[PDB]
């Protein structure tokens, strides 16, 4: 354990300590002083005679007189036990499960590069969610990165772990079984408040719903540094689960706003040459590089279904942060204040919201071939009706014609009844039923973005 | 509409160019500090 | 009376549900304590060897 | 229920594994006074001595260093000072001061093979 | 500690010498004007001075000798009642030694180590005690403050002094470790107190108002926020909260302050009627004032001092009511550092340590059960000055998902009668859904309903608003002015609150409730009027609208019967016509 | 080099009427089309090329998303070049770039096809440049230009804001190559918003 004192110069989260010939980038060592105190710091920018450590503590009860290094491990990165599954974690992951450490079946550097260009394959398989609207309008399939546009004081957060627990990986309806699909729920928060943090303990912990899941989550309280790496964990780990050992996976982020907020601090000092929003590009980089774990690799049906999860603040894609996302990611799923206010569960916008790829895994008796036009039935069927809704104080349900007056009423029944669902865990087929019914209020003299044939199957 | 368009338009850019200076001013400083002080691998 | 009869169901539905699910816990927990012991017990015998081995790496 | 059982077992195995660690650790603390102990001294003393390309002196405690005669002759030709559960070395100016703690060696093998050791136990 | 005097005359952040082995962030004794430093960077023996106190005599070779320890609040008796600098210096003692003007190097002693204060033995020797464990009673008010084992300072008893008036630093238990519990302890601000375990709100704090007390009900153990613009609401919108709180301990702290307004806080608290007591609000208030003339680091201190108190108290189960006077000056205080320390800050001159300097700190506590086995409600009131004014300050985004409530302040709105007439979507307290159990019983089961009932209109009204701004009531469906007008009272008696309109000095649950039916009714009766075909005008021209118009003119007591008539007066001025 | 570049003024046949009928191409210039998400633009590039009027097909990505970044490859033999009978893939050099790619990967991406095109072109071969998110190429350039002393003291755009652009389009036409023949060097600028 290679000691080096020579701590000259202590500035903020940075630290020089002499030497730096012997060191390999992305390093970490414990500096221990007279108190022997542990502070932790990645060994960054290796100079030659010195290093630059970016420690995370407070440097008090610290003596320049006694300093050293117990060489911990430079390229430290996780082990892995995919069968350690009752695990619950904070940030990087020290047992918030409190259960005794893993068995490093393998040892995983958190970076390794994603997939192969020639590995990935365009979608072809739906996955149900336990939610209705978010399977109908925008339809979940495996290997889909669906961003879910949240906003400020909202219960996005809820509808996350909520629909989390509802979830069950499913393609039964297509003609396949469900026996050979392991379900890997991987859960990761960040920036958690006292309140929120227990809601977590409430869901998994509700019954054994950790019966298929792991937590990982770097509080605000927790250092923003360790924060950064937090995802990279389950990111990398997830590969080891499904790609290395098939599961049908669920990436569940948390406002990655935080990561980047967090990112910033590092650079703000490190003199990291800005970029737009002062924020140097590679945000660009990193962001690409994370969701490239989508696509179906050959020999693995155990492909990851991705959910990237953050909020815009002024709720426009103006922020790079959504933009970015919105350039590469396969969708968009927003939530309105109005909506929550109106008490719609899920409270998910219309036209604003969309699963970019979803033809592939649906139809064909997998959810009926008819799912297609049901999706564009209700879209336009609905959307028309909000025209009526919005012309009302001008001209009410009198000046109106019957049809459009029903299209006011359609809208009303649509929002209230279908898209609100509270906490009921509908079934994909049970979701479709509804559709029919609601549209049945309107005549087929007011239906056509489904063939009459099909509508008459469920009229 | 087009007027109120043009407003934003005006804003934006104006905000933006300021932002050069940020870096430019700060930058020059960096250069100083680093030029005098970045020679610790020499000694 | 279609509501009433169903009301009469509800009682039992909450009760039986309670009684059994609560009972299921008894069975699991009190078996959990036991099963935890049995992996301890597997070790106990061949435990010594572990210490011996571990000691051996560290010693020179 | 299955989850309650699963935790129970895994938890239980840790209590065991940790015990085994402790015994070695505890053992390593009863080592400096052993009779076969002076011999052990100079092993770790040497191990540390390799690591520094500088040299100065070889430091270890009483119940350690006095016993060392091998590298009391060799190296810095000294038995200087006292830090026991390891032997460390000094040499070539500051910042080079490297150790090899017996307990950091414990922590090396322990921290890793919490896996294979666990295999030695179960299986 | 490590000896130095000024090595290199160089700024008020100087370079000392003889300071290797230094511990960053450590209090010192420096110079001779009472000067004190902070290790704010290291270079072996040479050290970055953080300079608090002024000089106009910076030269070489002037003491700079550390302490090897860092900062500390003298916790214990004497805090309640009597001001405390940001130096935790009872400004009284200073004033008596200075004059009207403040003068430094005038170290005073925070707690009376020179007065006789009761105590009581309660324990046994040959036995032992751990942290946070009652010892005896030093008293002051019915807010009686026993003394406990200060934790980290916990061992085996050896004596237990007989009850008696004694000095605070007098030991009163000596221990079989030869150690001695005494009646107070100076304790590092920075260190954060442990607890038995974290507890969480579900219980609602009440600041005696309506907006943030039902419409955005305040949580017991809460967290909150306000950007109150420049000469545009905040300060004066913050004091009545003090005298309308269910706090165990009021903790008035203001930073950077305008002297004058604290001649309206500090010298006004005596002449405040504690309702849980009678006299000075200072019965459960300490008063911890600091100004912006008063140093930068004091500006920080202030804050971190009331944390410590908050913790100290929290242990003791005291339901901390802290309210913070805007950080932004604080932000500045850090951020001026940057420049002088020749550093690359975060954006537009924003120091880079930010998350760093906020986040842990803020989420330190809030209704959290302790090793004192009691629930300290660290109820803290975040204020912000948006100095740009921008709804896009860093400081904002960092506020996100940390407060429990947040609100913003419009100025010409407020310049009017309703200061604070604000956007509720210019606000949000999600900390409001776990109090619904509690409300359901405690007030009532439609107490949470009736608050839902308002909002329905309030945001949907926006629905209409635009069309107003696209024409206005100029032949539009009779639902129109229904709503419009409705919303008016909803802000006018229902939320137009004033201490000064003393009839509305306070507001209660049940009062608000009363109202919630008062109006409801009127609305209802309008529905079946207009549905019947009635033109709203005459519904306008109802006296009973003015009877509800006295509803901030109707105090809570009066309310029961008051309202009970109006439900009739409604129907009399409605069904009839 | 190619000797003289001559007049590209024979239009490029594409096999879909109205297109060229309305707005033809010449044979070695600079075109453009926008067309983002929804209404699968890919349609065109497939059919386009299917008939084409070039004897070589050239494609790459720069930002194109993973599976789709693989899609190209897949659609290639699906495209039946009845000229060859079989695949269009026959007369096809393929290049790629998802977006996770190495730094200068993306930067070279472009350069590749262009350089190479000339090869064939010079040999008498009508080549067929296309475009995937031309605009997104530039992203990277910004990034690239970021980490440098220099900056987009332009307006959040990499300085050399006509540099890369230039040669990219200047190079083309109805060349009278060093080999004395011609290679049609049509480009379409899908900056595709
Ligand atoms: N409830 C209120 N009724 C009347 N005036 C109020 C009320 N709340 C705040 N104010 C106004 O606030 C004004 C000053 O702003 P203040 O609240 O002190 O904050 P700031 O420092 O942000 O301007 C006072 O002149 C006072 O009229």
């Amino acid at each position: 354990k290679k000691e080096y004192t020579g701590i000259t110069y202590i500035s903020g989260p940075l630290l020089f300590v002499e030497n730096a010939k012997d060191l390999a980038y992305g390093a970490i060592v414990d500096i221990k002083d007279g108190t022997g105190r542990v502070r932790g710091g990645q060994v960054i920018e290796v100079s030659e005679e010195y290093a630059v450590i970016q420690v995370f503590e407070e440097t008090t009860g610290l003596d320049l007189a006694t300093t050293s290094v117990s060489l911990v491990e430079d390229v430290a990165r996780l082990g892995v036990s995919k069968e350690m599954l009752g695990r619950r974690f904070n940030g990087i992951g020290k047992p918030i499960d409190g259960l005794p450490p893993i068995t490093p079946e393998k040892r995983l550097p958190i970076t390794g590069l994603p997939l192969n260009p020639v590995a990935r394959r365009k979608p072809e398989q739906f996955i149900q969610t336990g939610i209705s609207t978010i399977d109908v309008m925008n339809t979940l399939v495996r290997g889909q990165k669906l961003p879910i546009f949240s906003g400020s004081g909202l219960p996005a957060n809820e509808i996350a772990a909520q629909i989390a627990r509802q979830a069950t990986v499913r393609p039964d309806l297509s003609g396949e079984g469900e026996k050979e699909e392991p379900f890997a729920v991987v859960f990761a928060a960040m920036g958690i408040t006292q309140r929120e943090l227990s809601y977590f303990i409430q869901e998994f912990e509700r019954t054994g719903a950790l019966s298929r899941s792991v937590l990982f989550l770097n509080k605000a309280d927790d250092p923003t540094i360790e924060r950064i790496l937090t995802p990279r964990m389950a990111l990398t780990v997830a590969e080891y689960l499904a790609f290395e050992h098939d599961y049908h996976v669920l990436v569940i982020l948390t406002d990655m706003t935080n990561y980047c907020e967090a990112l910033r601090e590092i650079g703000a000092a490190r003199e990291e040459i800005p970029g737009r929003r002062g924020y140097p590009g590679y945000m660009y980089t990193d962001l690409a590089t994370i969701y490239e774990r989508a696509g179906v690799v050959e020999g693995k049906k155990g492909s990851v279904t991705q959910i990237p999860i953050l909020s815009m603040p002024d709720d426009d894609r103006t922020h790079p942060i959504p933009d970015l996302t919105g350039y590469i990611t396969e969708g968009q799923i927003q939530l309105s204040r109005e909506l929550h206010r109106k008490g719609i569960y899920p409270p998910i916008d219309p036209l604003p919201s969309l699963s970019r790829l979803m033809n592939n895994g649906v139809g064909k008796g997998k959810t009926r071939e008819d799912h297609k036009q049901v999706s564009d039935q209700l879209y336009s069927a609905y959307a028309n009706g909000v025209d009526i809704r919005k012309l009302v104080a001008i001209i009410g349900e009198d000046a109106l014609t019957e049809n459009d007056r029903r299209y006011l009423q359609f809208a009303d029944a649509f929002e209230r009844f279908f898209i609100n669902q509270g906490q009921q865990n509908r079934s994909i087929e049970e979701s479709l039923q509804i559709a029919w019914a609601l549209l049945s209020m309107l005549p087929q003299g007011e239906l056509k973005r489904i063939s009459k044939d099909h509508i008459g199957k469920y009229y | 509409i087009p007027g109120i368009r043009a407003q934003i338009r005006f804003i934006q850019q104006v905000l933006e160019q300021r932002e050069r200076e940020d870096t430019f001013r700060l930058k020059r400083i960096k250069g100083k500090i680093e030029a005098r002080e970045a020679e610790e691998e020499g000694g | 009376e279609a509501e009433a009869k169903a009301k009469a169901l509800e009682a039992q539905y909450r009760e039986r549900e309670r009684a059994e699910t609560e009972a299921l816990l008894a069975r699991y927990r009190e078996r959990a304590e036991a099963e935890a012991k049995a992996v301890r017990e597997k070790a106990m015998a061949r435990l010594d060897e572990a210490v011996a081995l571990v000691l051996k790496e560290v010693l020179p | 229920g299955e989850l309650l059982v699963a935790t129970a077992r895994t938890q239980a195995r840790g209590e065991v594994l940790e015990e085994v660690r402790r015994r070695v650790r505890e053992a390593l603390e009863a080592l400096p006074q052993k009779p076969e102990w002076p011999e052990v001294v100079r092993k770790l003393a040497l191990e540390a001595l390799e690591a520094l390309p500088g040299a100065k002196a070889l430091v270890a405690n009483p119940e350690d260093l006095p016993h060392l005669e091998a590298m009391a002759r060799e190296r810095g030709v000294e038995l200087q000072a006292e830090p026991r559960l390891g032997v460390r070395a000094v040499g070539a100016e500051g910042k080079t001061q490297v150790e090899n703690s017996l307990l950091a060696r414990m922590d090396r093998a322990w921290d890793a093979m919490s896996s294979k050791v666990a295999q030695a136990l179960w299986g | 500690m490590i000896q130095g005097v000024i090595q290199k005359i160089a700024g008020p952040a100087v370079i000392a010498k003889g300071m290797l082995g230094a511990r960053m962030y450590d209090i010192c004794k420096v110079g001779e004007e009472g000067l004190v430093g902070e290790i704010i960077r290291l270079d072996g023996d040479t050290a970055f001075v953080q300079v608090y106190e002024d000089t106009s005599g910076l030269k070489v070779g002037e003491p700079v000798v550390s302490t090897g320890l860092p900062l500390a609040v003298e916790l214990g008796p004497g805090m309640l009642n009597g001001i405390y600098d940001g130096i935790q210096r009872p400004l009284e003692r200073i004033r008596e030694k200075t004059g009207i003007y403040i003068t430094r190097g005038v170290v005073v002693h925070a707690l009376d180590r020179e007065k006789k204060w009761a105590w009581t033995p309660m324990v046994k020797p040959g036995d032992e005690v751990r942290g946070g464990m009652v010892l005896g009673t030093v008293p002051e008010f019915g807010f009686t403050h026993k003394i406990l084992v200060p934790p980290d300072v916990r061992g085996r008893v050896k004596e237990v002094k007989p009850a008696g008036e004694y000095t605070v630093e007098e030991p009163v238990v000596v221990l079989e470790d030869g150690t001695e519990l005494k009646m107070y302890h100076t304790w590092p601000v920075r260190r954060a107190r442990p607890v038995q375990r974290k507890l969480d709100p579900n219980t609602p704090f009440l600041t005696g108002m309506r907006i943030l007390d039902v419409l955005f009900p305040v949580a017991m153990g809460g967290t909150a926020a306000i950007p109150g613009p420049f000469g545009s609401g905040k300060t004066v919108t913050q004091q009545s909260l003090a005298k309308w709180s269910n706090a165990d301990v009021v903790v008035y702290v203001g930073c950077g302050e305008r002297g004058n307004e604290m001649t309206d806080v500090l010298v006004e608290f005596p002449e405040l009627t504690d309702p849980k007591t009678g006299g000075p609000l200072m019965h459960r208030t300490v008063l911890i004032a600091n100004t912006s003339n008063m140093p930068v680091a004091a500006r920080e201190a202030s804050i971190y001092v009331g944390v410590t108190i908050a913790e100290y108290f929290r242990d003791q189960g005291f339901s901390v009511a802290l309210m913070a006077d805007s950080t932004s000056r604080w932000a500045e205080a850090l951020r001026e550092i940057s420049s002088r320390l020749e550093e690359m800050p975060a954006e537009e001159g924003y120091p880079p340590y930010l998350a760093a300097r906020l986040a842990a700190f803020y989420e330190r506590a809030g209704k959290v059960i302790t090793l004192g086995g009691e629930e300290g409600a660290v109820t803290i009131v975040g204020a912000v000055s948006p100095p740009g004014g921008d709804m896009s300050e860093p400081v904002t985004q960092s506020t996100l998902r940390i407060v429990g409530a947040f609100w913003r302040l419009d100025a010409s709105l407020a310049f009017r009668r309703h200061f604070p007439a604000i956007n509720w979507n210019g606000s949000y307290s999600l900390f409001t859904s776990a109090l619904d159990p509690w409300y359901r019983e405690n007030v009532a089961e439609d107490y949470p309903e009736l608050r839902d009932a308002i909002s329905e209109l309030l945001q949907r009204e926006a629905g209409l608003q635009e069309i107003v701004q696209l024409v206005g009531p100029d032949a539009l469906q009779d639902a129109e002015r229904l709503v419009i007008e409705v919303g008016r009272i909803i802000r006018e008696d229902f939320l137009q609150q004033n201490a000064y309109h003393e009839v509305d000095a306070y507001c209660s649950m049940k009062k608000a409730y009363g109202i919630m039916k008062m109006i409801l009714a009127f609305y209802k009766e309008a529905e079946a009027a207009i549905k019947r075909g009635v033109s709203i005008d005459e519904i306008l021209q109802l006296p009973v609208l003015e009877r509800i118009g006295r509803a901030r003119y109707v105090s809570e007591e009066e309310f029961p019967a008051y309202f009970e008539e109006a439900m009739k007066e409604i129907q009399g001025a409605f069904k009839a016509l």
